């Protein structure tokens, strides 16, 4: 039951800079200390050995070093490519046991996004549901509010929204909004507007569309 | 050479019991440790336990003492993990890996949903932009994957050629149903001139599913 805590969860740093990672070991560990890289979608891939030993093609950037309790990950110059959530690993106890994880985020300037609204497919008017999807891409900082409004009333109630992961080509984040009404209440009212509080703007940016046109 | 093969995606009703196979290449079963690792959705990797094919030895995590039980095969170079007493906590990617020498290599994972919903194949619809969009050097067209279940589906538009200007985005649970959206961006000189479809794969429901994005008729 030799425990590894693994600092920090979220690691906000700019590219260029160096990321260092920190896995502290409840007990004496010594050389058995892996760590783990792992993109999105990916099986987890071994980057050190036993705490300092890179395993082969593998940035001269990332390096490791510690031993008994303290164990530290660096990367000399952060780079898009290392967009990743890192794991530290100890195989001295055979209960084995992992790091929570760090999860890397680039840092970069602000970005507006680029906001599309689409109306109910026709498809789904017969299914008799209406879901209006608003699309919010290539926006940074992530933090954002979406804000439903039908007719100028604002709709807080059937909506969901999803973010992507970090974009390693540009660093920025897209995220989807899905407001879902029955088709009578969808057909009752005709102006549906989606708005976009982002911190480029004081002011929202806004995407809209009328039903009684098509 | 060497490569770990996992199975395929398994969905289970709670209670039920699971096999998943590790069929290995390039590297003899028996002078490795195979290890196999548990990963929920959002969460950190968990270790299950080892495997030393040579003799069968087995050791667990004590969390996972009667949930897991491993079972190496040395003539077919393949490492089973079998899991019983199925719960929703056991929802999650499991993966194998084999350790020798503090070498690591890792397999792609399987993943096994337990719950006692029903699968349900999604329903696809095709998002045009409005009747009266604004018309620019670039449009967005999106694709709408609602009421399935389990996960995952996979969204491809005109089967891989459209790629560069694709946000896929995570499926939101609702009502033991998943919906998620696609999105694609292209030169308007490119549509409705040339033709953008969307494509979805649901294979736990051995759904597949093309939907082309035509212009809104009203």
């Amino acid at each position: 039951s030799i425990v590894m805590t693994q600092t920090p969860k979220f690691l906000l740093v700019s590219a260029g800079e160096r990321v260092t990672i920190t896995c502290k070991a409840s007990q004496s560990v010594s050389n058995d200390v892996g760590w783990y890289q792992q993109k999105p979608g990916q099986p987890p891939k071994l980057l050190i050995y036993n705490a300092s030993n890179r395993k082969n093609g593998v940035p001269d950037r990332f390096t490791g070093s510690g031993y008994g309790t303290d164990f530290t990950f660096t990367i000399s110059t952060v780079q898009a490519e290392d967009l990743a959530v890192y794991f530290c690993q100890q195989d001295h106890s055979f209960p084995l046991k992992f790091g929570a994880g760090t999860k890397l985020e680039l840092k970069r300037a602000d970005a507006a996004p680029t906001v599309s609204i689409f109306p109910p497919s026709s498809e789904q008017l017969t299914s008799g549901g209406a879901s209006v999807v608003c699309f919010l891409n290539n926006f940074y900082p992530k933090d954002i509010n979406v804000k439903w409004k039908i007719d100028g009333s604002e709709r807080q109630n059937g909506v969901l929204n999803s973010w992507t992961d970090q974009d390693s080509k540009d660093s920025t984040y897209s995220m989807s909004s899905t407001l879902t009404l029955t088709k009578d209440e969808y057909e009752r009212h005709n102006s549906y507007t989606c708005e976009a509080t982002h911190k480029t703007s004081t002011s929202p940016i806004v995407k809209s569309f009328n039903r009684n046109e098509c | 050479q060497v490569q770990l093969q996992q199975s395929g995606a398994e969905l289970v009703k709670p209670g039920a019991s699971v096999k998943l196979s590790c069929t290995a290449t390039g590297f003899n079963i028996k002078d490795t440790y195979m290890h196999w690792v548990k990963q929920r959705p959002e969460q950190g990797l968990e270790w299950i336990g080892r495997i030393d094919p040579a003799n069968g030895n087995t050791k667990y995590d004590p969390k996972f003492q009667g949930k897991a039980t491993l079972t190496a095969d040395t003539s077919s170079n393949t490492a089973y993990l079998q899991l019983s007493s199925l719960t929703s906590e056991d929802t999650a990617v499991y993966y194998c890996a084999r350790k020798r020498y503090s070498m690591d290599y890792w397999g792609q994972g399987t993943s096994v949903t337990v719950s006692s919903a029903k699968t349900t194949p999604p329903s696809v619809y095709p998002l045009a932009p409005g009747s009266g969009a604004q018309t620019n050097s670039m449009v967005t067209l999106g694709c709408l994957v609602k009421g399935y279940f389990p996960e995952p589906v996979t969204v491809t538009w005109n089967s891989g050629s459209l790629s560069s200007g694709v946000h896929t985005f995570p499926a939101v649970l609702q009502s033991d149903l998943y919906t998620l959206s696609s999105s694609v961006t292209v030169p308007s000189s490119t549509w409705p001139s040339e033709t953008v479809t969307c494509n979805v794969a649901h294979p736990a429901s051995s759904t597949k599913v093309d939907k082309k994005i035509v212009p809104r008729d009203c």
